[PDB]
């Protein structure tokens, strides 16, 4: 029982480590009133500087390619993007 | 192509194409010639029960 709960916590933490915006309920609010060094986070999607005429393509993905170089893999299903270089 | 899922921001979308087809029907004119007897010559060919040589 208790060991099962501990294993659940460990597995959930490991899984949510590889996540863009994992949903973690917190007992207390965090203090981030200072407006500096708030941009270096794993949930900071997009780019620092973005143009209106940038080309974006949405594809099904296998694995977790977030913030990584992606390659096209063709298999039946449509080809998918996978973390690779 | 397959439809594009509208999730987050995307600029490249699948396209629907169109095409035109022109259909042509031809009409041809043909002719035949046939021989017969002159109208003012039948009396010299009318037999007992038929007309013609």
């Amino acid at each position: 029982t208790t060991q099962l709960v501990k294993e659940y916590q460990e597995k959930r933490s490991k899984l949510e480590k590889f996540m863009k915006n994992p949903q973690h309920d917190a007992s207390l609010l965090s203090n981030s009133n200072e407006f500096r060094d708030k941009n270096v986070e794993f949930f900071a999607s997009g780019g620092t500087r973005t143009s209106k005429f940038d080309k974006l393509e949405n594809h099904p993905f296998l694995g977790y390619p977030y913030k990584r170089g992606v390659k096209r893999v063709i298999q039946h299903y449509e080809p998918h993007v996978e973390a690779g270089g | 192509a397959n439809p594009t899922t509208i999730a987050n921001e995307v600029n490249t979308i699948s396209t629907i194409g169109f095409s035109s087809e022109v259909v042509r029907l031809n009409y041809l004119k043909l002719q035949y010639k046939f021989r017969h007897l002159k109208q003012t010559s039948e009396k010299f060919y009318t037999s007992d029960s038929y007309i013609g040589d």
